[PDB]
RNA sequence: GCCUGACAGAAAACUUCUUAAAGGGACACAUUUCAAAAGAAAAAGGAAGCAUUCAGCAAUAACAGGUCUGUGAUGCCCUUAGACAUCUUGGGCCGCACGCGCGCUACAAUGGAGUUACUAGAGAGUCCGAGAUUGAAAUAGUUAAGGAAAACUCAAAAGAACGUACAUGACAGGGAUAAAUGAUUGGAAUUAUUUGUUUUGAACGAGGAAUUCCUUGUAAUAUCGAGUCAUUAACUCGAGAUGAAUACGUCC
């Protein structure tokens, strides 16, 4: 919607006000302990450092500016697909960027 | 003859 | 197995006092009376049947000892 | 620990929660009238329960 | 023969049309269809006044009635997909607006069991 | 005084209908045994 | 009328459906707001602006094609030949991030995740 | 004297008494029936024996089942039966006998209910007799 | 510590204070089957040959809370006891 | 038939006079083509049905219109007024003579040319003139009422433009070579 | 008490319709014809005359038919602490170059779309079925008596009536495909659970060889309840709504 420089510093609580209906409803419910244990690692690795690759099965996480530039591995069925978060692939679900099957042959 | 809502026959 | 130290005496008392202890085959819930999972109750005393202390009649997904 | 993670998944909705009273089969539960008796088992005890084959 | 004692001695459709400035027009008279099954808005601009008279008649015959007992009355069938058609409740805001507007006119009331007619309301339609 | 049994104001009976597949598996033709049992209610007032 | 040619035989509410952004329910609203009789046959400058500038012409935001538009702006602005171009930039956006919904669009499969084993039998 | 007309499920309970030739069904005149194509059908007993027989009779008929056509066939039954019962309880039986002969000569169903009723759906088919298609190959 | 919070009750549905009339006979009928198959594996050497669950208004009378035993005079005519004898032999 | 048409009509050929219920008894002059009798429980019980009643029920085919008597009778009731307009005679009379003229007299069996029973003459006559109205009112501006009306008046006297007459002489001509 | 016999709030009795117990009621007897007889056929009466109709049980003997993936029913084999036992996270049985079966919806004017009055039967309800009040465009969000139920909830659509509308036009029949955005159920909706609003507007013009079901409230047409269920029917089990034709026949 608005400019990136005006969207990455404003708190993400007000960011989800204009997000998707599913994305603004999942945020309404209490944060998952597994989701909260991710954001602790995502900011921890960023400050130490191209950010280091982290691995997780939390393909349910809504993309938020707190992981705006991290490197996240996502378990499809057998391995962790490395994705580098970009502003253009926002609150769409974190699992949509990892196929779980061979498409067709 | 008759004029109902289905036909107009005259 | 490694059941609570004090509870082993507690579970034995009910059998001694009454002569019949009833446990369910559902191993995910808790014993309504003892407040402990049904797994421990059957786990400890399934070796009692080897020592011929009780019998091993099972009926309708319930385990019986006498 | 050894059993700290054991059976940690909450099963409250129910397909693997509700079981047959005697058979224990996880499919075809007749929850009507609160029997909680899955088929292939209610048929055996329907006469005992009070159900009879009429028309 | 034919004798008149109440409004059950005339046809329903012609009486409703004959019964159609207190009923002020709301802001959603044009951008609203009379339900959820329907795919087109009402055609005639006077559709409220036909609906307003009809809702009054329903209260007349059925003393204890509610809004949700009017949503089912003015319902239709869901024939928008390949699934077989099933009934579905009509829109609520359009239906309850007339009843609230009829409350101020003194025709209907708010009894403990829904809505009912008043002294002047019964007299007004009979004339 | 109200009495109900599986075998005076005579309340209409509420038959309890339950239908099941005869087979214990999927094989064979589809045959259903229509199981039922009524409930009779009587009311005594004095 | 909005860089489009319409048939002059049908009624006005049912002749405006030829516009790629105006359909059946939308057409009936703009005929009421513009104060033109619905029963009149199609066979004018007041219509081409309410289609493209409907916010100030007594229209609700839930009666809009493009709600919560990106790249600034909150109006529909889709009742034109803008329908195809606006649709395209959404499709190509998903491919750039390699999102799964975009991946299926690239292969031309069933986007909304349906059983394609049996139905959808276009032999290729 | 109270009579009844019967159909599949529709029931037309009447109340025959002296009146002014007025007939109301559930509070509305018989001339204002909902399916107007059956306006003549419910009036068949009136013209069969003449309206002078019904000139001094009042009827209060309630319908509590069936459909739009099941009720219409019950209305004609309760009308014809009511005249028979009134001519039996009070008027001489000779006068009723000639009236019943004309009624039964035209339509037997006017004075007796149809025994036909819906059947019961059975397993392995959509209706009472029809079954599901068989796929040999 | 076990991460188990579910608890399955050791109760019978007939004991409910208020219950639907449709459910009462069904719940009682199910209790008949469970009790009958309870002593099935217990009175195998005894030949239970039947159970009766008559009630005296407030107390449940169990015939083979308390227990009653009646020795059937027609031992031969009972198939349940006879089937045990065939199984024994 | 609807307090408009009388039943003072005759039948041309005696071959159908005893098999058509027109005015023989008092049960056939019926106020509506809506009678809920049991005309198919014993053989030759359908002859006791009124002629227009049988004609009405034949307009209830092709699936989507099954079991809709009220919709079917409306087509007939508003058609017998059209037949009177185009013939100034009794619409019942027009139907009666149309049945006789459109009735086939010889068919073939798998071929051997065989005659047709008088009831099958009536049964096939109705099945013919309704098919023409059903097909000619499909995807057409013209309504079914006139479509049924024009077929009966055309098939009435001698016209070969009607579907019924074409088929009536189609089988006879085929049976003319199947002697 | 209100109104031009209707309606509203307390009452006092009756059982034809309602419910449900018992008995009665048809046995083809009564006539005619046909076959010394078992019996067959018509018409009248009868609420009911094909065993009156539809259903449940349903013998002797057999399949080397399906289920040991229903069980604390089990034989024998096999794995048995790095496991084929058990549990946790994620993925799948939903994947498409195609072929087959059971079905749903359409190819319309006997129709679609817009307004109105309507008419059922049979189920189900303990935190469960949810009346009433409101804000709203709908999905749905806030407060909520009654009901363990002939008590309260649980309510019809096919069809009809109303208009100078639609008029043979892949059109306003058809609603697949998608693009937007809003919530419901769930620890969790992405490979959309379900669903609302606007837009997108495809094949399908009555279907080749073959093949399935059906004889009376039957076929067919459209709908409702329940099973499954935290949420999801185009499936199954049932119920009523309207009510065709053709036969009372033969082994092709």
């Amino acid at each position: 919607g608005k400019s990136l420089e005006e969207i990455t510093a404003m708190p993400e609580a007000d960011f989800v006000k204009m997000l998707d209906a599913r994305a603004r409803r999942s945020y309404r419910r209490s944060p998952k302990l597994k989701h909260e244990r991710l954001v602790k690692k995502l900011l921890k690795i960023k400050k130490a450092t191209k950010p280091k690759l982290v691995k997780t099965h939390c393909r349910d996480k809504i993309i938020l500016p707190n992981m705006i530039g991290s490197v996240i591995g996502v378990y499809n069925g057998k391995s962790f697909t490395t994705v580098e978060i970009k502003p253009e692939m926002l609150g769409h679900y974190l699992g949509e960027f990892s196929i779980t099957y061979k498409p067709v042959t | 003859v008759k004029v109902d809502n289905h036909i107009w026959i005259y | 197995m490694r059941i609570a130290t004090k509870d082993i005496i507690a579970i034995y008392k009910q059998l001694f006092n009454d002569g019949c202890i009833v446990c369910h085959k559902d191993f995910v819930c808790l014993h309504p009376v003892f407040g402990i999972p049904n797994l421990q109750v059957f786990m400890l005393m399934k070796g009692l049947a080897t020592k011929k202390c009780v019998k091993e009649t099972c009926n309708w997904r319930c385990l019986y000892w006498t | 620990g050894s059993y700290s993670i054991y059976n940690a998944h909450p099963r409250n909705y129910g397909n693997g929660s509700r079981t047959c009273r005697k058979c224990g089969a996880r499919k075809g539960l007749i929850r009507k009238y609160g029997l909680d008796l899955c088929r292939r088992c209610f048929r055996e005890k329907a006469v005992e329960i009070g159900f009879q084959k009429l028309d | 023969m034919h004798h008149f004692s109440n409004i059950k001695d005339v046809v329903a459709i012609d009486f409703i049309k004959a019964y159609a400035g207190k009923l002020e027009i709301p802001e959603w008279v044009d951008t609203v269809k009379t339900g959820m099954c329907k795919e087109l808005a009402p055609l005639n601009p006077d559709w409220i006044y036909i609906r307003a008279a009809a809702i009054a008649r329903k209260v007349y015959l059925n003393n204890g009635i509610g809004v949700m007992a009017l949503r089912r009355a003015y319902g239709d069938q869901y024939n928008k997909h390949y699934n077989p058609s099933h009934r579905t409740l009509g829109s609520g805001k359009v239906n309850r607006y007339i009843l609230q507007q009829l409350e101020k006119m003194g025709i209907v009331a708010k009894i403990q069991s829904g809505r009912s007619l008043t002294k002047e309301g019964r007299k007004d339609m009979d004339k | 005084i109200t009495i109900t049994s599986t075998k005076p104001v005579r309340i209409p009976t509420k038959t309890l209908r339950i239908t099941t597949r005869k087979t214990p598996c999927g094989e064979g033709s589809k045959t259903w045994d229509h199981y039922q049992m009524r409930i009779y209610k009587r009311v005594l007032s004095m | 009328v909005c860089n489009t040619n319409l048939d002059g035989r049908r009624k006005v509410p049912y002749a405006l459906t030829g516009i790629k952004g105006c359909g059946r329910r939308y057409a009936y609203l703009v005929c009421k707001r513009a104060g033109i009789d619905v029963n009149k046959r199609a066979g004018i400058e007041k219509i081409v602006d309410i289609l493209n500038n409907p916010l100030n012409y007594k229209i609700p935001v839930w009666f809009l094609n493009r709600q919560k538009d990106n790249k600034d702006g909150k109006d529909s602005q889709l009742i034109a030949n803008a329908v195809e171009t606006r649709l395209r930039e959404d499709i190509e956006a998903l491919k750039k991030m390699r999102a799964h919904r975009g991946l299926r669009h690239y292969w031309g499969l069933r986007v909304r995740g349906q059983h394609t084993k049996t139905t959808g039998r276009r032999g290729r | 004297v109270q009579v009844f007309g019967k159909k599949k499920t529709a029931i037309a309970v009447c109340l025959c008494k002296e009146g002014k030739g007025m007939i109301r069904v559930n509070g509305v005149p018989l001339d204002l029936i909902n399916p107007p194509v059956l306006r003549i059908k419910v009036f068949e007993p009136l013209f069969i024996v003449g309206k002078e027989n019904y000139a001094k009779l009042d009827l209060k008929i309630r319908v509590t089942g069936g459909g739009q056509v099941a009720q219409a066939y019950a209305i004609r039954q309760a009308i014809a039966k009511a005249l028979i019962a009134y001519n039996q309880k009070f008027v001489d039986e000779t006068t009723k006998n000639e009236l019943k002969a004309k009624f039964l000569e035209y339509d037997r169903t006017l004075l007796v209910a149809d025994p036909r009723r819906c059947e019961a759906k059975k397993f392995g088919g959509p209706g009472a007799r029809a079954k599901y298609q068989k796929s040999y190959r | 510590m076990f991460c188990l919070t579910k608890t399955k009750a050791l109760n019978v549905d007939v004991l409910k204070t208020n219950i639907s009339r449709k459910h009462k006979f069904v719940a009682d009928g199910v209790f008949y089957a469970e009790l009958n198959e309870l002593l099935q594996r217990e009175l195998s050497a005894d030949g239970y040959s039947g159970v009766e669950v008559r009630k005296n208004g407030s107390k449940f009378q169990i015939i083979i809370i308390e227990l009653y035993v009646e020795k059937v005079l027609a031992r031969g005519l009972c198939p349940v006891s006879q089937a045990e004898s065939i199984k024994y032999k | 038939l609807f307090n408009k048409w009388s039943y003072d009509v005759t039948v041309s050929d005696i071959s159908l006079k005893e098999l058509l219920a027109i005015n023989s008894k008092l049960k056939y002059q019926v106020f509506l083509p809506h009678t809920a009798g049991r005309y198919q429980i014993k053989p030759f019980r359908k002859i006791q049905c009124p002629i227009v009643e049988r004609l009405v029920c034949c307009m209830m085919q092709h699936g989507k219109n099954s079991g809709k008597k009220l919709l079917a009778m409306r087509v007939v009731e508003e058609s017998f007024e059209i037949i009177h307009l185009l013939t100034e005679k009794n619409p019942i009379q027009v139907l009666v003579d149309a049945i006789i003229n459109a009735s086939p007299r010889e068919d073939s069996t798998r071929r051997q040319a065989v005659d047709v029973s008088p009831l099958r003459r009536i049964n096939q006559a109705l099945y013919l003139m309704t098919m023409g109205c059903r097909s000619a009112a499909f995807r057409n501006s013209k309504t079914l009422a006139e479509c049924l009306a024009d077929e009966i008046v055309n098939a009435s006297k001698s016209n070969t433009a009607s579907f019924a007459i074409k088929k009536k002489e189609d089988m006879e001509r085929v049976a003319k070579s199947n002697r």
